[PDB]
């Protein structure tokens, strides 16, 4: 009711020309400013999956219902700090960066090394090669 | 339709892909698409499988002095037992031989250069006998012919 | 103290309230939940995953265990490794090849419980992790 404002700017910094309509460029764009490297198919899915015209563009009903489904906690569990366990062999509560960075970028929905590096350096605050996983997964629960 | 098995590669945790060749040595290979390498695993018994080369029809086995070898008939030495270690690798042991006194089991399994080793030298934790079986399809199977 | 034979006869209870049609298997997803539904001490209470993951628990494409390497497992948690466990295995390798005179649940194994888990929940902190670089994005406008 009143989150409208910031759908406003969502849909400012995804359509850059402004003319009401996200186009597979400017999805391209903000996926490629997030750090990830969609292929043209692979854009064409995340738009004809919440494509109700079947237009091949999107408008504001349709951002708001894919940015819904994107900003939807599908694990809503905080507790996927037990996913992190699942990692932390000796149950200290750190795991090494080495293995984290290793873990992410050959396991399920790998990881780019892009987003991979950010997620490393957000992690790993001192740098000294152990992360901290308790803290980074409250750093991200913060929203 | 009576076995309900599977066809696929077995990958060692030496680095290799396990491989029986035509002339029915077995070892291992860095070849991703050699055709050598295709299994039939065959549910033979509760946990315990059989494991035969496609392209060569043949069973892989392990008889008495612990020596690995193919068998193109299907004795009760083409049988293994087959357990995970730690919960993260595939190891295959004979049905029959063992230590006797310590109960250990005889196991399939490459030394780092990627050839076959005696059964009885193959220690259930190195990753000698660690497989990773990295299937192509499910498969239906006969069940084999049982001779001595 | 050990394990009555009323400890079993829950395990197999639960195993059917599982397991209707007696396939003799599970899927991964339940796994949890089973772990969560026995008394103790043969149950593994949530959270359980890490506990899980740590037992040598094989699955069969796709994605299903077996009951009896579900019961050497369990128990195993429990007595741990002796030779009693031993005796117990050959036991209950006996009871099991008697209830049950079929060879329909014989499957070969193709991977193990940690590797599958280690897959999803590697799976949930990206898609987190994703959701979370997103969010600051829209945040970054004001
Ligand atoms: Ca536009
Ligand atoms: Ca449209
Ligand atoms: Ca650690
Ligand atoms: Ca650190």
């Amino acid at each position: 009711e009143e989150q409208i404002a910031e759908f406003k700017e969502a849909f400012s910094l995804f359509d850059k020309d402004g003319d009401g309509t996200i186009t597979t460029k400017e999805l391209g764009t903000v996926m490629r400013s997030l750090g990830q490297n969609p292929t043209e198919a692979e854009l064409q899915d995340m738009i004809n999956e919440v494509d109700a015209d079947g237009n091949g563009t999107i408008d504001f009903p349709e951002f708001l219902t894919m940015m819904a489904r994107k900003m939807k906690d599908t694990d809503s569990e905080e507790e996927i700090r037990e996913a992190f366990r699942v990692f932390d062999k000796d149950g200290n509560g750190y795991i090494s960066a080495a293995e984290l960075r290793h873990v992410m970028t050959n396991l399920g929905e790998k990881l780019t090394d892009e987003e991979v590096d950010e997620m490393i350096r957000e992690a790993d605050i001192d740098g000294d090669g152990q992360v901290n996983y308790e803290e980074f997964v409250q750093m991200m629960t913060a929203k | 339709p009576q076995l309900k098995g599977i066809v696929t590669k077995l990958y060692s945790r030496q680095g290799y892909h396990l491989q029986l060749q035509a002339d029915g040595t077995i070892d291992g290979t860095k070849d991703e698409d050699s055709t050598y390498t295709l299994f039939n695993l065959i549910p033979v018994g509760l946990r315990v499988v059989a494991i035969q080369g496609v392209q060569t029809k043949l069973y892989l086995a392990m008889n008495s002095e612990g020596y690995l070898y193919t068998s193109e008939l299907f004795t009760p030495e083409c049988k293994f037992k087959e357990s995970v270690f730690e919960n993260y690798y595939v190891t295959y042991s004979s049905m029959i031989y063992r230590q006797q006194q310590s109960g250990r089991g005889w196991y399939l399994g490459l030394n780092k250069e990627g050839e076959i080793m005696k059964g009885n030298h193959v220690k259930k934790n190195k990753p000698a006998a660690h497989f990773l079986p990295k299937p192509l399809k499910v498969a239906m199977y006969k069940e084999p012919s049982l001779h001595d | 103290e050990p394990l009555s034979e009323d400890d079993f006869e829950m395990f197999y209870e639960v195993w059917e309230k599982f397991d209707p049609d007696a396939t003799q298997f599970i899927e991964f997803a339940k796994l949890s939940d089973f772990a969560d539904a026995l008394d103790p001490p043969l149950l593994i209470a949530k959270p359980n995953k890490v506990q899980l993951i740590a037992m040598d628990l094989p699955m069969v494409s796709g994605d299903r265990i077996h009951c009896l390497d579900i019961l050497f497992a369990f128990t195993k948690r429990v007595l741990g490794e002796s030779g009693e466990m031993d005796a117990l295995r050959i036991q209950m390798e006996e009871r099991f090849m008697a209830s049950n005179p079929s060879k329909v649940s014989y499957e070969p194994i193709t991977t193990t419980l940690k590797r599958k888990q280690e897959e999803v929940s590697a799976i949930i902190i990206q898609r987190a992790y994703r959701r979370y670089l997103l969010k600051q994005k829209v945040k970054k406008v004001s």
